[PDB]
């Protein structure tokens, strides 16, 4: 799981490694994302590829 | 092609203004070196200030605010205001096209003497 | 390419010999210019 | 004094190597030539 | 600052003598002084520059040596022609000033 954003200036990404044993789309349950990096880049970014 | 005029020069008196002043053709005076020095007689030479490329002015100790330097590239020329001139200014002045370290004042012009006497 | 009156060497070279004084010497230079932008430097005390 | 307890937003090292007379010509107010080729200061050059 | 503290000022010899012009500076000038020929009332014209190399037009008449403290100039052949003031100049420590030259005159 990775979150693509800027919060408060900071570009914050957080992100969440797992194995798993998918049986469809997503799973029924919880699991929570988190922080791993907070960037202070402080910029407007609009476009990605 | 390449050439430096000189123009300006007199009897002015001293706190008197007076315009000095160099066209040069051929170089650019903006973004080069170029230099105005003093020679008093019987002196030696003394340096009186030079203009650098970025907006960077440097002057002597004796012409740190007496004199006032401006420069065009439309014809490529520096101009020199003096006012609040001194009796020991008379001397022959020169314009220069100083190139950094490789041998000062290598090519020479005529000069122009300035005599600040009060007659 | 060639040298002569209005074509002189492009590049200089610093006066570093031997027979330079205490003065002349070589000295290394590292400068933190701080800017403002996102601030991660602050004081040990 | 206050560089102790000071804060900061983003440095910037810049490093190189001049003479030792060109030490004491880094100076406002002071002559030199670094100021305009090799190294950009302002008067109000915002650093160590 | 590099101030130069020249001994000789005006010397006066006899035709044919030799011509030896030595320019001591206060601080180690590197391989940074210049000689040139400067006529009675005439400017100055360089001759000699960043101490060893020769330029395209000096007689082999005049010659300059040095790197640091001492710096001499040399002419062997005089000649009318030399009557002159020879100066030494140390483009190295800001501000750039000039000498105050030895007049030979024969």
């Amino acid at each position: 799981e990775f979150v693509f954003k800027n919060i408060d200036g900071y570009f914050k990404i957080y992100s969440k490694h797992t194995p798993i044993n998918l049986v469809r789309d997503l799973p029924q349950g919880f699991s929570a994302l988190e922080p791993l990096v907070d960037l202070p880049i402080g910029i407007n970014i609009t476009r990605f590829q | 092609e390449v050439q430096l005029l000189e123009s300006g020069g007199g009897l002015v008196q001293p706190g008197g203004s007076l315009r000095l002043s160099c066209a040069a053709s051929g170089v650019t005076v903006t973004s080069n070196y170029m230099s105005w020095v003093r020679q008093a007689p019987g002196k030696g030479l003394e340096w009186v200030s030079v203009i650098y490329s970025g907006g960077s002015t440097y002057y002597a100790d004796s012409v740190k605010g007496r004199f006032t330097i401006s420069r065009h590239n439309s014809k490529n020329t520096l101009y020199l205001q003096m006012n609040s001139l001194r009796a020991e200014d008379t001397a022959v002045y020169y314009c220069a096209r100083d190139l950094r370290e490789a041998g000062g004042m290598d090519v020479w012009g005529q000069g122009t003497t300035v005599t600040v006497s009060s007659a | 390419g060639v040298e002569g009156f209005n074509c002189y060497f492009p590049l200089q070279s610093y006066g570093f010999q031997p027979t330079n004084g205490v003065g002349y010497q070589p000295y290394r230079v590292v400068v933190l210019s701080f800017e403002l932008l996102p601030a991660t430097v602050c004081g040990p005390k | 004094t206050k560089l102790n307890d000071l804060c900061f937003t983003n440095v910037y090292a810049d490093s190189f190597v001049i003479r030792g007379d060109e030490v004491r010509q880094i100076a406002p107010g002071q002559t030199g030539k670094i100021a305009d080729y090799n190294y950009k200061l302002p008067d109000d050059f915002t650093g160590c | 600052d590099i101030v130069m503290t020249q001994s000789p000022s005006s010397l006066s010899a006899s035709v044919g003598d030799r011509v030896t012009i030595t320019c001591q500076a206060s601080q180690d000038i590197n391989n940074y002084l210049n000689w040139y020929q400067q006529k009675p009332g005439k400017a100055p014209k360089l001759l000699i520059y960043d101490a060893s190399n020769l330029e395209t037009g000096v007689p082999s008449r005049f010659s300059g040596s040095g790197s640091g403290t001492d710096f001499t100039f040399t002419i062997s052949s005089l000649q009318p022609e030399d009557i002159a003031t020879y100066y030494c100049q140390q483009f190295d420590n800001l501000p750039w000033t000039f000498g105050q030259g030895t007049k030979v005159e024969i």
